[PDB]
C-alpha cells in the first residue's frame, strides 16, 4: 500500500518565515489531504484535494504538487500554527497516512519563573514526601534543574517532564518533583531547586525550610 | 417577421373548448386505467388463489399455473386478431402514427379489445407492461370525445389525441411528468410542427393523475466517479440497438409458427402466455411486469450469479411476450432490465473501487431508464420518470451520463428509434 | 457535531474489548463511519470503515477477526471489537466520520479519542495532592498554586482548575511512568488578590477507574 | 407523403459527429465563463462588504459608501451596454430566441465582453437581478462564435449550437442540467415553425457545463383533499402574472420618458437606480438582491406574515426597476424569490385557516417558487423541474403542476402574454414600426 | 411500531406531572404524535398534538398552561405536562400517531396507555384474606374458592392463582371505592379432586405500596 | 365542535348475525373512523375515510355513510368481534370521538352459580367481618342479589361488582359482599345470599350457620 513519506520530520522557524513541507509518495497519488494535530488536541482537517482549505482554516495555508510530490506551505507563519502536520492520500486503497512534520517556532528569549513546593500532609500520612518544582514559560527549551539538600547536590530518584511548545507565546514549561520516602525527607530541613537556562548566567534557586 | 410578431403576441391562446375537453379526457383515461389496473390485479390474485386450493402434487399445480396464464393468454391473442389487430402489440406506435394522420384510432374497436385482451395478457403474468394498453387506450379515449361531441379542426384532433395518450402514461406510472415529456420527445410528430397544446396535455394529465390517486433513499456520486457512469451508458447503448434487432427479428420469426392464421397465432398465444404463469410460479424474478424486482435490485440483495440469470431470462421472455404481438408494453420490462445490468455493473464497480465508496444501488438508478435510452430513444422522458419514481435527485447528472452514453453509442452502431421503426414497418408494409 | 469515544483502558494481552463511539449533531446515517488510531507519540493508522446500512465493512491488511466494525444507527453510535490483544494495538482509538471533496475520500470530523493500554497490570486510580505555597511567598501580583496526580493506571486522567472556569494560566504536563504506575502534576497561576480570598480547585479525572477527585487547595 | 415519412422515421436521431463534439466545447466554455462571472459577482459584492467595515463607525458616510460603491459599478455596467452593446441590455433571453427565429443578430464580439462585464457591474452592484440573463446571451454567443471560428455552416449547426450554448448557460446558472434542456425545448425555440435542433447535442453540451460548475462550486407531504389549495394559490398567481407582465412593460416606456436615449441620462438614471439596491442591501437586506438569499429563510417560516407582505411588494418595485429600467441582468431568479415569497405567504395563512389540513407553509413556498415563471414566462414546466431539481420533494409534484397549470390558465383568460415573446415582439416592432 | 407510555399514576388535586410516550419500531420523524385521554367508563377526548419540528401545536379548548405537549426527536419520545390537575384529569392516557387516506386525519396506532388518579386519598397497601367455603359445605363436582383484596389505593392490584398457571375458572371482579379505599375479589373454581387436596394459592400484587403477597387457602376446620 | 352520537349504546346479537350500529354527527361531517376497542388493550383502527378496511381486517366488516348519518356493519358477527367501537370525525377541527358502541355476545340463558363464604379469621383479627357471595357465569346480565341475616332482609353495608362478559363462555358473574363490624357479626347466626335470576322464578338460596 501507498507510502507517504514527510521530508521534514521537525522543522522550526521564525514567525514571518514562509514555511513549506513535502510529501513523497512512493507510488503515484492524487488528491492528498493534510491533517493538523496541535498538542493535546485531536487531527483537524485542514487542507483538501490537494489545494482546498476546510473552512475556518486561514488564507496563509495552502497546498500544491501532484503524482509523487506534494507541499503544504504556510506563507508567513504565525506562532499559532506551532503543531504536527500529517498528509494523508487515499486515491489508492487502503487509505494512508504521513509521519508527520511537526513544526516548532523560534521566539524571543523568555525567562523561566520557577516555584517550589514542599510534601502535603495528605502524602505524609502515607510513607511518601514528593517535592515538587515548577518552570513555567521560558524559551529555549534547554533548561537544567538541579537538586540541592540541605546544601548537597542530589541526584537519586528525580523525574522530569516537559510541556510541548505553547500555541500562543510559543513558551516552554518543566516539572521537576524530587521523590523520597517520609524518614528520608524528615531527616534533613533545606531543600531547593536550582534552575540555570540561557536568560541568566546565574542559576535560579528556589528553597524552603521545613523548620 | 410582421408575421412572427402577429404570432408571438397570439401564443399560447388554446381554444377554452379544447382545454374543458382535455379535462373529460384525463377522467375518463384515468378511470379507464385504473379499472384495468383493478382488473389485471384482480386475475393475477385468482391465478394464485388457484394454486392453494391445489398445493399438494407438485407436477398438478405447475400445470394449473400453465392452463390458466394460457387460457387468459388465448383469449388475449383472440381478442386483438379478431375485432382489432391494430390493437396488438405496444400501440405507442400506433397512436403516433395516429398524429401524423398516417394511421386510424378505430376507438370503437380498439377500447375493448386493448381493455380485456390486456386484462388477459397482463393477467396471466406475461412479461408486459399497463403502458402499451393504458397510451393506446389513452388516445382512443381521446378521440372518441372529439367524435362524440364533433369538435373541429387540427388543433383538437392532435392535441384531444396526445393529451389521451399522455394521460395514459401518468395513470400507469403515477408519472404526470413522464406523461407530458413523453409526448414532446417521442409521441408528436418529429419531422414537422403540429397544433398540440401543451397546456391540454397539463390538464388530461393532471385529471387522470387523481384518478390514479383516487382509488390508490441512495447516496450521493462525487466528481471522480462520473466516469463510471459513461461506461454504464456505453455499455447500454451499444446492447439497446443489439435488442432492438432481436425485438423486430422475433417479430419475422413468431410470425412463420404461424403464418398470420388466427387459431395457430392464438394457440402460440397460449404457449407464450402458459410458460409465464409457469416461470412465474417457479421462478418469480423471469416474469411479470418487473415493477416486482426492482426496489429489490436497488438493494443489492440478488447475488451476482442471481442478477445474470434474471438478466438472460428476462431478455428471453421480455422478447416472447412482446414480439408474439400480445397485448402489452414493452416500456415497463425495460425499466427492469436495465435496473438488473445496472446493479450487476455497480457490484462490479464496488469491489473494483473501495476507494470510490459506492454503493451499487446509484447504478441501479442511472441504468433504470437507460434501455428505454438506447431502445426506444426518448432518455429525457426516461430520466424523468425514474426521478419522478424514484425522486433520487443527488443521482440527477449520473443518470443523464448514462442516458447520454445510451443515446450515443446507440446512433453511432446503427440502432434506431424502436417504436419510430415498429410504425415504419407498418406503414412500409401497408405500402406493398 | 460531536463524537465522543468512550470504552478503553486496560486489556490483558489476548482478551479483547468493546470501544464505542457516540455521534451527535448530524444525521449520523448518511455517512461512513471509520476508526483511525494512534500508538504513544507515533502516526496515524487506519484500522476500517462501514457504510451507514453496514452492508460494506472494510478493514485494513490483517487477520480475520481481529477487529469487528459495527454501528446501531438508531443509537448514533460506532463500535470497535479487538481481539487477540497484543502491544502493538497500545494506542489512542480515534473515531472519525468520512466525507468527500471531488470524490477522494477523507477523514471529516474526528473525535477525542480513547486509550487503550494493552497491559496485565491492575487499573489503579489516583491519589490526588495540593501543592500550596510554603509560608515564605512574598505576596506578587501573581500566585502559582499547582497539584499533583500520583500513582495512577493506566493513562490517561485529564486536570481542569474550577471545573474549566480557569482555563488561562494552567499547565499540566507529561506523565511518567515509574513501577508500572504513572504519575504527573498541574500548576496554574492566579493573581495574588484572587486566592487564598477565593477558592481554587483542581479537577482529576482518571476514566479508566471511574473516579473523580475535587481536591482543594489550602493555604497551609 | 407516407413514403417520407418512413424515410424520416429510419433516419431518425442522427446527429453528424461533427455538431455533437462541437457541442462539448460550447458547453465546456458556456460554463467556464458562467463560472467566471459568479466569481467575479462574489469577488465584487464581498469588496462592497469590505468598504461598509471601513466605514463601520459613521453611520451616514456608511450609507453613502453603501450608495456609491453600487451606483459606480451600475453606472460602468450601463455605460458598457449603451455604447457598445444595447442588444446585450435587459435580460438576453429574448435576444437570444430572436437568434433562434433568424431575426435578432449575434454580435458574439460585442455582446460577450459588454454582457459579461456589464452584469459584472451591475450584479456585483447588489442590484436585483439573475445571472440566468447574462448567460444564458452569452451562452448562445459562445456557441455563434464556435460556430463562425470554425465557420461551420447548416441550420442544424446553426439552431443546434446556439441552443446547447443558451442550455448549458441556465444549467451553470442553477446548476440544473434538466431546467436547460426543457427551457430549451418549451419556450426558448422557434415556437411555431419546425427546426433541426439537435437534443444529443443540448444534453452534451449541458453536462460539460454543469461539470465545470461542479468542479469550482463543489418537506411534509400533500395528501388529496389539499390539492384544491394548490390551485387557488396558482390562479392567484395567473391573475398577477399579467400584471407583473404589463407593469415590467409599462415601467419599460415610463423610464424611456426619463432619459429618452440619451447615454448619459440613462447611466446616470441607472447609478440611482444600483445605488439605491447597495443602500436596501444594508438597511434591508432582503429587499435588496437577485433574491436567492431569503428563498430557504422563506420555505421554514423563520419569517413572518408582517415581513412577508414587506419584502414582496420591496422586492416587486425592486425588480421593476433594475430590469425595467434595462441594466444588464435577468427577471428569472427574482421571479423564482417572488414566487415563494408569496407561496410561503399563503401557506401561513393556510395552515392557520385549515388546522384539520395539517399543512406547512413549505410546501406552497415550493409549489408558489416556479409559478410566477409560469404566469409572466409561460413555461410552467421548466419552472417546475428547475425547481424540482433543487429542492426535490416528490410527494409535491403533483401541487406544483396543479399551481403552475392554474396560473397559466389564469394567465391565459385574464389577458396575459408570455414575457420573452412580449420583449421580442416589442423589439421586431420597434424595430420595424 | 409500539408505543411505550409511563408517567402516569397518582398525584394530588393541584399538583402536577408529567407523563412520557417511547416510541420504537418507525422513524420518530415525519409523523404528527398526539395525546388522547379516556375517563372512567366514558369517552374517547383529544387533548392534543404535535408536528415533528414541534412548530405546530395545538390542544383541544383548554385552559392556557393546563397541557403543554412536547417532543424528543432524539431521545425518541413524547411528552405531556399537565397542571392545576384537579379529578377531571383522573383517566386512562393514550399517546397515539396520527396519519391519514385522502386526508381527513386518523389516529393511526396507539399505547396501552398510563393510567392518572387524582386523589388527596394516600396510598396504603392492601389486606388479603381467603375465602374458603363453609362448615356445611357440600363436595361437588366443582369448587368455588376465593381471596378478598380489601383496604388498598390507589389502583391497580394484580391477582393471579397458582402463580398463573392456574388460569382458566379465574374471575377477578372490578374494585370499587368507599371510604378513600378500594376493594376487590377474585374467584377460583378448580375440580374437587383439585382442591384440598393439593395446594391454591392466591398471588396479591399492589406495587403503589409494594405489596407482594401469597395467600394460601385452606379448608376450615 | 362536532357532537358525534351512537345509536345502540349497548347491543347483543349470536354469533353469524348481520350487526349494525350507528354514529351521528351534530353538523355536517365527511370520511369518518372507527376504531375497535377490546377491554384492556388499546384501541385499534378499524375502518377508516368512511368505508375503507385497516391492513388485518376481516372483510365481514364494512362501512357506508354521508352527510350526518353513518354505519359500521358485520356481515357475520363472530366471537372475536364482540369490543366497544367508536367513531372519529376529523373533517372539522377539532376532532371529535362517539361514546362508543359496546357490542357484546348473545348466548343461551344460563343461571348463576351460588357461593357463600364466611369472613376469614385473619379478618376477624382486626374488628371486620365481610361476608362474599358470589353469582358466577349467568345470562343475561340482569340478576338481583339481597342480604338476609338470620331470615331478616338488611340492604345497607352491600356492595356489588358486576364483570364485563367472559371471553370463553360469553357469561356474566358478580360479586356482593356484605361488610360488617365484627361485633355486629358475631351477634347474629344465619347469613344468607338470594340471587333471583330471569332463568327461575323461585331464587337460588345461598347460606350459612355460624354456629
Ligand atoms: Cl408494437
Ligand atoms: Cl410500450
Ligand atoms: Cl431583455
Ligand atoms: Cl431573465
Amino acid at each position: 500500500d501507498i507510502v507517504l513519506t514527510q521530508s521534514p520530520a521537525i522543522m522550526s522557524a521564525a514567525p514571518g518565515d514562509k514555511v513549506t513541507m513535502t510529501c513523497s509518495a512512493s507510488s503515484s497519488v492524487s488528491y492528498i489531504h493534510w491533517y493538523q494535530q496541535k498538542s493535546g488536541t485531536s487531527p483537524k482537517r485542514w487542507i483538501y484535494d490537494t489545494s482546498k482549505l476546510t473552512s475556518g482554516v486561514p488564507v496563509r495555508f495552502s497546498g500544491s504538487g501532484s503524482g509523487t510530490s506534494y507541499s503544504l506551505t504556510i506563507n508567513t507563519m504565525e506562532a499559532e500554527d506551532a503543531a504536527t502536520y500529517y498528509c494523508q492520500q487515499w486515491s489508492s486503497h487502503p487509505q494512508t497516512f504521513g509521519g508527520g512534520t511537526k513544526l516548532e517556532i523560534l521566539r524571543a528569549d523568555a525567562a523561566p519563573t520557577v516555584s517550589i513546593f514542599p510534601p502535603s500532609s495528605e502524602q505524609l500520612t502515607s510513607g511518601g514526601a514528593s517535592v515538587v518544582c515548577f518552570l513555567n514559560n521560558f524559551y529555549p527549551k534547554d533548561i537544567n534543574v538541579k537538586w540541592k539538600i540541605d546544601g548537597s547536590e542530589r541526584q537519586n530518584g528525580v523525574l522530569n517532564s516537559w510541556t510541548d511548545q505553547d500555541s500562543k507565546d510559543s513558551t516552554y514549561s518543566m516539572s521537576s518533583t524530587l521523590t523520597l520516602t517520609k524518614d528520608e525527607y524528615e531527616r534533613h530541613n533545606s531543600y531547593t531547586c536550582e534552575a540555570t537556562h540561557k536568560t541568566s548566567t546565574s542559576p535560579i534557586v528556589k528553597s524552603f525550610n521545613r523548620a | 417577421r410582421r408575421q412572427l410578431i402577429r404570432q408571438l403576441l397570439e401564443r399560447d391562446k388554446t381554444p377554452l373548448a379544447i382545454l374543458f375537453m382535455a379535462a373529460v379526457v384525463g377522467t375518463l383515461v384515468g378511470l379507464a386505467a385504473v379499472a384495468f389496473d383493478k382488473g389485471v390485479a384482480w386475475l393475477q390474485n385468482q391465478r394464485m388463489g388457484a394454486l392453494v386450493h391445489t398445493a399438494d402434487n407438485y407436477p398438478l399445480l405447475l400445470t394449473v399455473a400453465f392452463l390458466c396464464s394460457a387460457v387468459l393468454a388465448m383469449f388475449g391473442y383472440f381478442l386483438v386478431r379478431k375485432y382489432a389487430p391494430e390493437a396488438g402489440g405496444s400501440g405507442i406506435p400506433e397512436i403516433e402514427g395516429a398524429l401524423e394522420d398516417q394511421r386510424p384510432v378505430r376507438w370503437w374497436r380498439v377500447l375493448p379489445v386493448k381493455f380485456f385482451g390486456g386484462l388477459g395478457t397482463l393477467g396471466g403474468g406475461m412479461v408486459l407492461g399497463r403502458e402499451g394498453p393504458t397510451v393506446q387506450i389513452g388516445g382512443n379515449i381521446g378521440r372518441m370525445v372529439l367524435d362524440i361531441f364533433r369538435l373541429k379542426g387540427d388543433e383538437a384532433r392532435h392535441t384531444l389525441l396526445a393529451t389521451g395518450a399522455a394521460a395514459g402514461l401518468a395513470a400507469a406510472f403515477n408519472a404526470p411528468l413522464a406523461g407530458i415529456l413523453f409526448i414532446i420527445e417521442e409521441m408528436r410528430p418529429q419531422f414537422r410542427y403540429t397544433l398540440i397544446s401543451i397546456k391540454a396535455v397539463f390538464i388530461g394529465v393532471i385529471m387522470s393523475t387523481i384518478m390514479y390517486r383516487i382509488f390508490n433513499k441512495l447516496s450521493d456520486a462525487p466528481l471522480n466517479t462520473l466516469w463510471l457512469y459513461l461506461i454504464l451508458g456505453i455499455i447500454f447503448g451499444i446492447f439497446g440497438p443489439i435488442f432492438n434487432k432481436w425485438v423486430l427479428g422475433m417479430q419475422d420469426l413468431l410470425h412463420r409458427v404461424h403464418g398470420g392464421n388466427i387459431t395457430k397465432w392464438v394457440l402460440m398465444g397460449g404457449a407464450i402466455g402458459g410458460l409465464c404463469g409457469l416461470l412465474g410460479f417457479v421462478a418469480p424474478a423471469t416474469s411479470g411486469g418487473g415493477f416486482n424486482l426492482i426496489p429489490i435490485a436497488t438493494a443489492g440483495n440478488f447475488s451476482m450469479g442471481m442478477l445474470v440469470f434474471i438478466f438472460v431470462a428476462r431478455v428471453i421472455t421480455t422478447l416472447l411476450c412482446f414480439s408474439s404481438g400480445a397485448p402489452g408494453g414493452i416500456f415497463a420490462p425495460m425499466l427492469a432490465l436495465g435496473t438488473v445490468l445496472g446493479t450487476a455493473f455497480g457490484m462490479v464497480a464496488v469491489e473494483l473501487f473501495p476507494q470510490y465508496h459506492l454503493e451499487a444501488g446509484t447504478f441501479a438508478i442511472a441504468g433504470m431508464g437507460a434501455l428505454l435510452a438506447a431502445s426506444i430513444r426518448a432518455p429525457l422522458t426516461g430520466i424523468i420518470l425514474v426521478l419522478e419514481m424514484t425522486c433520487n435527485y443527488q443521482l440527477i447528472l449520473p443518470m443523464i451520463i448514462t442516458g447520454l452514453g445510451a443515446t450515443l453509442l446507440a446512433q453511432f452502431t446503427g440502432g434506431k428509434p424502436l417504436y419510430s421503426a415498429i410504425l415504419a414497418r407498418t406503414l412500409a408494409k401497408q405500402e406493398a | 457535531v460531536r463524537l465522543l469515544e468512550s470504552g478503553g483502558g486496560l486489556v490483558q494481552p489476548g482478551g479483547s474489548l468493546k470501544l464505542s463511539c457516540a455521534a451527535s449533531g448530524f444525521d449520523y446515517s448518511r455517512y461512513w463511519m471509520s476508526w483511525v488510531r494512534q500508538a504513544p507519540g507515533k502516526g496515524l493508522k487506519w484500522i476500517g470503515e462501514i457504510n451507514p446500512v453496514s452492508s460494506t465493512i472494510n478493514y485494513t491488511p490483517s487477520l480475520k477477526d481481529k477487529f469487528i466494525i459495527s454501528r446501531d444507527n438508531a443509537k448514533d453510535t460506532l463500535y470497535l471489537q479487538i481481539s487477540k490483544v497484543r502491544s502493538e494495538d497500545t494506542a489512542l482509538y480515534y473515531c472519525a466520520r468520512l466525507y468527500y471533496g471531488y470524490g477522494y475520500w477523507y477523514f471529516d470530523v474526528w473525535g477525542a479519542g480513547t486509550t487503550v493500554t494493552v497491559s496485565s497490570a491492575k487499573t489503579t486510580p489516583p491519589s490526588v495532592y495540593p501543592l500550596a505555597p510554603g509560608s515564605a511567598a512574598a505576596a506578587a501580583s501573581m500566585v502559582t498554586l499547582g497539584c499533583l496526580v500520583k500513582g495512577y493506571f493506566p493513562e490517561p486522567v485529564t486536570v481542569t482548575w474550577n471545573s474549566g472556569s480557569l482555563a488561562a494560566g494552567v499547565h499540566t504536563f507529561p506523565a511518567v511512568l515509574q513501577a508500572a504506575l504513572y504519575t504527573l502534576s498541574s500548576s496554574v497561576t492566579v493573581p495574588s488578590s484572587s486566592w487564598p480570598s477565593e477558592t481554587v480547585t483542581c479537577n482529576v479525572a482518571h476514566p479508566a477507574s471511574s473516579t473523580k477527585v475535587d481536591k482543594k487547595i489550602v493555604p497551609r
